[PDB]
RNA sequence: GGCACUAUGGGCGCAGCGUCAAUGACGCUGACGUUACAGGCCAGACAAGAAACACUUGUCUGAUAUAGUGCC
């Protein structure tokens, strides 16, 4: 019977200067035997709370912890850029030790639309055998945009993988990469590949394309 | 400050394998902490793995790795050590060794982390990464400003590090995530947008380098025209 | 298993008995004396010791914990 902390919200968006709280719910009591880490990407965890109120050292005072029976919350009194972090609950009470899954807490900006570009494969790829198109959404905001992949008109599906950046440190953006995987055979058998992206930044979804030895 | 915690010893091993980190406390003495070893599957949260406790040397395993891997001190080379057997994928991670600070300072809290020691678990081998690039078409330049880019495929394992121009032009540069394809090789694409008055007059050529295969490559990128 | 009764530290000597030594030292055993003084035993709660458990120490609460002898 593992002792579960149930971390809520799994994302949270928000600007600076903003109240923010982050709850933790105990499947069983564990007194206060709670922490607190902040982590900010590719580095190591920082504790901000021990014994689920106590602020570790480093920590400014706008970070705060509090327990409310097996209801542990992190609230940050006003955000600051540099509060802009991955964040885990910790129950130490028992063991084996438990952690949330975690706390994606990011910037609110502007809405800023895609510039879209489009990308065929290279000459030294198909001298190879193999066909990548890879499609390009540059600096905008909000994070959520699809991307349809048409060939001659058509709707492509699982021949494409996509990949999205953290947000910027100065504009606070997104970029995101859709990739359609293709044997260099398939590729010559077709001339329109266009790439299909609708955004909130776009009053009508944008398109981008090419035909085979266009140049 | 001088308290650090330095982890080491991993890499890749077929499933089945075995590998053992250390972890290398300069700054305090291991004989009188809790130390803990976390793991952090990639795109993951943390994942506590095990602990050993000061005096009783008494240790303690997540229910995953209990019968696999073994927790362990070294007092006397102040290094506790992570045995990991009878490896499987899902132990791939970075692992994280963290101590608990003072009972009366900081309660049980982990208050020192380690930097984290990377270990992939898998039967496929090692692959360098194949680099084409993706040629800026200046064809069309509407905001004067053309992307380009490398597209760094089917490598094995990561990481891989692009600089472009060697370190200079870091600015709009946006390398992404690997993404594991059907495969079960990774790939990845990096692009910097550029004036394209400046497309010919400057010249702009990516720098990957992975080191697990031992590939330094350098790609230039510029269109083709007619 | 229940009930009764009896015993339970530390020195200090006395004996016996050892081990290494080399006739040295320190152990071990006494319902063997003696004694300033007191403790000792078991368990739980709480605290502290670089301390989640284990260990050691302290306070508090209970009585227990052993053995022996009977009876049931």
């Amino acid at each position: 019977s593992d002792i579960q902390m149930t971390q809520s919200p799994s994302s949270l968006s928000a600007s600076v200067g903003d109240r923010v709280t982050i709850t933790c719910r105990a499947s069983q009591s564990v007194s206060s035997a709670v922490a607190w880490y902040q982590q900010k990407p590719g580095k190591a965890p920082k504790l901000l709370i021990y014994s689920a109120s106590s602020l570790y050292s480093g920590v400014p005072s706008r970070f705060s912890g509090s327990r409310s029976g097996t209801d542990f919350t992190l609230t940050i009194s006003s955000l600051q850029p540099e509060d802009f972090a991955t964040y885990y609950c910790q129950q130490s009470y028992s063991f084996p030790s438990t952690f949330g899954q975690g706390t994606k807490v990011e910037i609110k900006r502007t809405v800023a639309a895609p510039s879209v570009f489009i990308f065929p494969p290279s000459d030294e790829q198909l001298k190879s055998g193999t066909a990548s198109v890879v499609c390009l959404l540059n600096n905008f905001y909000p994070r959520e945009a699809k991307v349809q992949w048409k060939v001659d008109n058509a709707l492509q599906s699982g021949n494409s993988q996509e990949s999205v950046t953290e947000q910027d440190s100065k504009d606070s953006t997104y970029s995101l990469s859709s990739t359609l995987t293709l044997s260099k055979a398939d590729y010559e058998k077709h001339k329109v590949y266009a790439c299909e992206v609708t955004h909130q930044g776009l009053s009508s979804p944008v398109t981008k394309s090419f035909n085979r030895g266009e140049c | 400050s001088e308290v650090q915690l330095v982890e080491s010893g991993g890499g890749l091993v077929q499933p089945g394998g075995s590998l053992r980190l250390s972890c290398a406390a300069s700054g305090f003495y291991i004989s009188y902490s809790s130390i803990h070893w976390v793991r952090q599957a990639p795109g993951k949260g943390l994942e506590w793995v095990a602990s050993i406790s000061p005096y009783s040397g008494s240790t303690y395993y997540a229910d995953s790795v209990k019968g696999r891997f073994t927790i362990s001190a070294d007092t006397s080379k102040n290094t506790a050590y992570l045995q990991m057997n009878s490896l499987r994928a899902e132990d791939t991670a970075v692992y994280y060794c963290a101590r608990q600070g003072y009972r009366r300072r900081s309660g049980r809290g982990f208050d020192y982390w380690g930097q984290g020691t990377l270990v992939t678990v898998s039967s496929a081998s090692t692959k360098g990464p194949s680099v084409f690039p993706l040629a800026p078409s200046s064809k069309s330049t509407s905001g004067g400003t053309a992307a380009l880019g490398c597209l760094v495929k089917d490598y094995f394992p990561e990481p891989v590090t692009v600089s472009w121009n060697s370190g200079a032009l870091t600015s709009g540069v946006h390398t992404f995530p690997a993404v594991l394809q059907s495969s079960g090789l990774y790939s990845l694409s990096s692009v910097v947008t550029v004036p394209s008055s400046s497309l010919g007059t400057q010249t702009y050529i990516c720098n990957v380098n992975h080191k697990p295969s031992n590939t330094k490559v350098d790609k230039k990128v510029e269109p083709k025209s007619c």
